[PDB]
RNA sequence: UCCGUAGCGGUCCUGACGUGCGAAUCGGUCGUCCGACCUGGGUAUAGGGGCGAAAGACUAAUCGAACCAUCUAGUAGCUGG
RNA sequence: GUUGAACAUGGGUCAGUCGGUCCUGAGAGAUGGGCGAGCGCCGUUCCGAAGGGACGGGCGAUGGCCUCCGUUGCCCUCAGC
RNA sequence: GACCGAUCCCGGAGAAGCCGGCGGGAGCCCCGGGGAGAGUUCUCUUUUCUUUGUGAAGGGCAGGGCGCCCUGGAAUGGGUUCGCCCCGAGAGAGGGGCCCGUGCCUUGGAAAGCGUCGCGGUUCCGGCGGCGUCCGGUGAGCUCUCGCUGGCCCUUGAAAAUCCGGGGGAGAGGGUGUAAAUCUCGCGCCGGGCCGUACCCAUAUCCGCAGCAGGUCUCCAAGGUGAACAGCCUCUGGCAUGUUGGAACAAUGUAGGUAAGGGAAGUCGGCAAGCCGGAUCCGUAACUUCGGGAUAAGGAUUGGCUCUAAGGGCUG
RNA sequence: AGCCGACUUAGAACUGGUGCGGACCAGGGGAAUCCGACUGUUUAAUUAAAACAAAGCAUCGCGAAGGCCCGCGGCGGGUGUU
RNA sequence: UAUGACUCUCUUAAGGUAGCCAAAUGCCUCGUCAUCUAAUUAGUGACGCGCAUGAAUGGAUGAACGAGAUUCCCACUGUCCCUACCUACUAUCCAGCGAAACCACAGCCAAGGGAACGGGCUUGGCGGAAUCAGCGGGGAAAGAAGACCCUGUUGAGCUUGA
RNA sequence: CCAAGCGUUGGAUUGUUCACCCACUAAUAGGGAACGUGAGCUGGGUUUAGACCGUCGUGAGACAGGUUAGUUUUACCCUAC
């Protein structure tokens, strides 16, 4: 048959993202000798829309250590931060919002985002607009810290690792129903060609695996094993129960 | 009523082909290809949102025909920096100096007590 | 159209050259075969590739 | 006088997307486009550039915020407990 | 959002035409016309592949597997000489 | 048809300022590297000793009112992308 | 009118969406007159038609804008728009400053151009002359452009070449003069190489086997009627009826119409055709997601002519 | 008080063989049933639809050495400037 | 009188719940009743015993919307009773220019027989140059080596417990 | 019985053939002609490709089971008239 839609996203070159008006790849600052061993302070210049993304991003300005010039960073803007604001990085900078710090400095309990699932990468986990995670525990032997992430699943990550205190900004961005299929395309427009979804029930068998017959219906379990090939892998993929969520 | 018709070869409303109408001692109407409207520049402390005076509105490289005293304001930062964020800076560069000399004489203060 | 290039404005003058009628005196020749130019063009029915 | 009875902004959608749809997108639209009041300059010129974007007219002062307010119950909360837990770390 | 022009499209007459103006056009009547709108140029994706608001549609008048050359004078218990 | 976009003879396109030329866009595409039996392919900063430059000084020579600049040879210095 | 300064750093310009409203300036149109030349004149018409100007660049002045400054301190709150909006983080009220000035004047520049009349060259002439190219008023007008302000986005609407300003102060220059280093000021000198440039651009120069009713991206956009870039007529410009003419006016066609009386009895089926239609005045149901339905449905009026009333600026 | 100008609105009288949006332009209407919410799209050349899409609703996988997918192959590639 | 809440029995993982219906879904069927008509296999509203309705293989409803499907009424008309007349371009004729499809030979019928529907054969009827404008009965008229059906030890698209 | 000379209608419903009803009438008899008649029409039904429902099938799909939309070409030749 033919190659179903789900198989040809992978090869590119029209489901490729569209990242011609992004304003760049929102991360961390990179560690050195200031953020390891006190901390460093820069300032909120502007707050910016970049598209394909609920959250906004922050232009940071710090000035280098090494070298007489100002470097620019794009943080993803904690709730409550403004323009003129100062952001300290490091191990010894206080507990405030829009404040990054290693986990292991701040108590139990603390509200994080842009937190790193390894030392080192410059952000990568609860980042996406108004989520966070919660630190949890501590293990000051062998340096581990256990915190809450947004899905529930709790993780061990290293304790030298960074976060920036807060939530995301630009919560709630769900709550605010879509009325309309011009502004579904409007918001997929900006990040990929992936919303005009045609059900494979839809379909001709050549094109999916669920199409074909003379009623719209799919024949056969729509739950399938996680080894399966692809071009076979639709529907409920892997799946522990299929049916409406009552109680937990 | 006289229509009229393009002097160049490219044949599109574009940007760069605008024009507008001047009368001729022929007696005749014609388009003249206009230059784009300049603007004056933006302060760099980055708040204002007004564009700073004293300094003419042309395309950039017109700049290299002007004379510095069409480019600048007599004043420090003068024709880069309007003069309410000049002002502002002198007396926090002054003040935040001041502060730092009142925290080293109270650390002193401290110390000789201590 | 009149935004021409060079390689194309000289092929173009080579097969303006070539489309010019047999001299008469070559059919005055002893060994002599050709009554006219089969290789003519014309604009409007044969339209040069390109 | 009163042109409506009780739609406000949705009467622009007129007869469409639905009564319940509509009075859900009600109070976001109210409050997205209503003009709050600037904590720097203490005029009432802050007004929502983007999502999470409020921008104040007189001070131009711009602030990460909600999305649809100026400020969401999910965060003033955050605030309050991160200067709590600040406190507590230095005792 | 409604009537409606340019534009885009193509309901009905199952009208004209049907060795036609035309290997899909014409007339009246029609749908839409600030937005999921229309459009030029540049660029990306190539045949069991692409691309598809999904009709097995489109992919140079060719599509339920394009076109060109070769294997190839492929085989035919079948048809005609 | 005394006519033509037909045929036959001859002519006709003049630029610092109008465009191309330059820049980058989506993208294309070498080298390093990797893969590959192989034509080659991938990849565009990714496993790279990736700068042939400049000011000031010291050294050396050249040529002219050998006055004072300019020239290149070497070293010190500085340099992001 | 200039007004030294490098490595280095900071910033700006290039460099920004869509829509609505308003204001300014052009071009075109409009009205009232002066000229010049034509048209009508059977009767009337101080009548009708055409034309009646100034480039780039520089200087000056209107005009438009300012989220620019100084004085001063405002509630009995004021200022103000079409809407908004602004103000003890300084409103009004006075006085200044800057930007754009595509508008006007001047240099260009009347020498040239155009209209009209007349002389030359018997003609081969950027030929020579006489006059004129004037004074005003208006606009929810149309187009272009500039500016102000607002709305929309789970849409936030390009980069680089290139150019400039600033912060720093390594350095350089002269000892009181035929002063020096230096200059983004005014002139003066030389140069700008290579390629394209004709014509068609579409019911005949392109693609459809063709001079094929098909297809093919843009700029300009007069008068009247009228809401209108609708339809109809006209001016500038263009063309010859779309690969032929003449004579007949039969049927059957194709494209248009009209029909007494009845009014879907025709037909699978109101197919096709017909009715209605703009604007003003009233009037408007069931149902509903209260937004709609809705031009619901329903009626009345509409010409021409002669008047009246109301709706504004300028000056003292 | 004087001087200027732009289009409208309303009312009245008179008047034509009741004709007057005189050409042009220019919605037939109502009571109901079935289906699809609607706007949009679709078989270029027999099917414009009740088909597709759509917002809303609801499940499924995945915390990155991962989910889904591409690739003859690489410390390969898309989603992912996530 | 009937229907029959209730009971018994057989049973599978339950035995179709709320709704809804001769529906775009009901064979019987033009189901029965009411309404709409003078007359209705159509329409609408009820009835449910439902061959074979039914709850995100979504059920029921429902404003606005629809070049979607159906029924009725007002108004309107050549759709019709029942046709007629007029206009334009043809068709007609002429001057000039000028193809194509198709073609065993060709072309008047009745009956017989025949490969069971003759232009030709047999027996009868009979038949007369060359042509023009129409016309659609025939040429089992033309186009296209039947797409329906069957065979082939011929294939392709698609599916799966081959 | 001789007898086909002359007539045998207008409508609601259904694509119908058939059927059934209303009304008029003199009677509203039955049939054939390639189940007369598509280069005469129409395309309602049937009978391609698009879709919906019910049943069946794991599925692709099937249903003289319903529903909707779905290109009707040519005479100028010979004969007959
Ligand atoms: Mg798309
Ligand atoms: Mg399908
Ligand atoms: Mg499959
Ligand atoms: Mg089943
Ligand atoms: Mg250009
Ligand atoms: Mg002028
Ligand atoms: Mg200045
Ligand atoms: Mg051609
Ligand atoms: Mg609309
Ligand atoms: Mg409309
Ligand atoms: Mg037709
Ligand atoms: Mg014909
Ligand atoms: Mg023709
Ligand atoms: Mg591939
Ligand atoms: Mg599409
Ligand atoms: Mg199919
Ligand atoms: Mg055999
Ligand atoms: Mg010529
Ligand atoms: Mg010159
Ligand atoms: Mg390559
Ligand atoms: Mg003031
Ligand atoms: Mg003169
Ligand atoms: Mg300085
Ligand atoms: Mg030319
Ligand atoms: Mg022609
Ligand atoms: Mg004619
Ligand atoms: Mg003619
Ligand atoms: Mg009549
Ligand atoms: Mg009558
Ligand atoms: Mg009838
Ligand atoms: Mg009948
Ligand atoms: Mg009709
Ligand atoms: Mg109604
Ligand atoms: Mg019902
Ligand atoms: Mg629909
Ligand atoms: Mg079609
Ligand atoms: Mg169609
Ligand atoms: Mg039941
Ligand atoms: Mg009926
Ligand atoms: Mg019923
Ligand atoms: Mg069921
Ligand atoms: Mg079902
Ligand atoms: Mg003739
Ligand atoms: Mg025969
Ligand atoms: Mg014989
Ligand atoms: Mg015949
Ligand atoms: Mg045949
Ligand atoms: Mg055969
Ligand atoms: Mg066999
Ligand atoms: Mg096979
Ligand atoms: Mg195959
Ligand atoms: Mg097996
Ligand atoms: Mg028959
Ligand atoms: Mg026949
Ligand atoms: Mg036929
Ligand atoms: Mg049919
Ligand atoms: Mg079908
Ligand atoms: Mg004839
Ligand atoms: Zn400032
Ligand atoms: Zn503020």
């Amino acid at each position: 048959g033919r190659v179903i839609r789900g198989q040809r996203k992978g090869a590119g070159s029209v489901f490729r993202a569209h990242v011609k008006h992004r304003k760049g790849a929102a991360r961390l600052r990179a560690v050195d000798f200031a953020e390891r061993h006190g901390y460093i302070k820069g300032i909120v210049k502007d707050i910016i829309h970049d598209p394909g993304r609920g959250a906004p991003l922050a232009k940071v300005v710090f000035r280098d250590p090494y070298r007489f010039k100002k470097r620019t960073e794009l943080f993803i803007a904690a709730e409550g931060i403004h323009t003129g604001q100062f952001v300290y990085c490091g191990k010894k900078a206080q507990l405030n919002i829009g404040n990054v710090l290693p986990v292991g400095t701040m108590p139990e309990g603390t509200i994080v985002c842009c937190l790193e699932e390894k030392p080192g990468d410059r952000g990568k986990l609860a980042r996406a607009s108004g989520n966070y995670a919660t630190v949890i525990s501590h293990n000051p032997e062998t340096k581990k810290t256990r915190v809450k992430l947004p899905s529930g699943s709790k993780k061990v990550i290293s304790s030298a690792n960074r976060a920036v205190v807060g939530v995301v900004a630009g919560g709630g961005r769900i709550d605010k129903p879509i009325l309309k299929a011009g502004r579904a395309y409007h918001k997929y427009k900006a990040k990929r060609n992936c919303w005009p979804r045609v059900r494979g029930v839809a379909m001709n068998p050549v094109e999916h695996p669920f199409g074909g017959g003379n009623h719209q219906h799919i024949g056969k379990p729509s739950t399938i094993r996680r080894d399966a090939p692809a071009g076979r892998k639709v529907g409920l993929i892997a799946a522990r129960r299929t049916g409406r969520l009552r109680g937990t | 009523v006289q229509r009229l018709t393009y002097r160049r070869r490219l044949s599109y409303n574009t940007a760069s082909n605008k024009t507008r109408l001047s009368r001729t001692p022929g007696n005749r109407i014609v388009y003249l290809y206009t230059k784009k409207v300049g603007k004056a520049p933006k302060s760099a402390c980055g708040v204002c949102p007004g564009r700073l005076r004293g300094v003419r509105a042309v395309r950039p490289k017109v700049l290299m025909r002007l004379s510095k005293t069409k480019k600048h304001v007599s004043r420090a930062y003068g024709g880069s920096m309007c003069a309410k964020c000049v002002r502002d800076r002198i007396k926090r560069a002054f003040l935040i100096e001041e502060q730092k000399i009142v925290v080293k004489v109270l650390k002193a203060q401290a110390q000789s007590q201590k | 159209s009149s935004h021409k290039t060079f390689r194309i404005k000289r092929f173009l003058a080579k097969k303006q050259k070539q489309n010019r009628p047999i001299p008469q005196w070559i059919w005055m020749k002893t060994g002599n075969k050709i009554r006219y130019n089969s290789k003519r063009r014309h604009w409007r029915r044969t339209k040069l590739g390109l | 006088a009163k042109r409506t009875k009780k739609v406000g902004i949705v009467g622009k959608y007129g007869t469409r997307y639905g009564a319940s749809l509509r009075k859900m997108v009600k109070k976001i639209e109210i409050s997205q486009h209503a003009k709050y009041t600037c904590s720097f300059c203490g005029k009432t010129k802050m007004k929502r550039r983007a999502v999470g974007i409020w921008h104040c007219g007189s001070c131009m002062k711009t602030v990460a915020g909600g999305a649809w307010t100026y400020n969401t119950t999910s965060a003033v909360t955050v605030k309050s407990a991160i200067r709590r837990l600040k406190e507590l770390k230095d005792q």
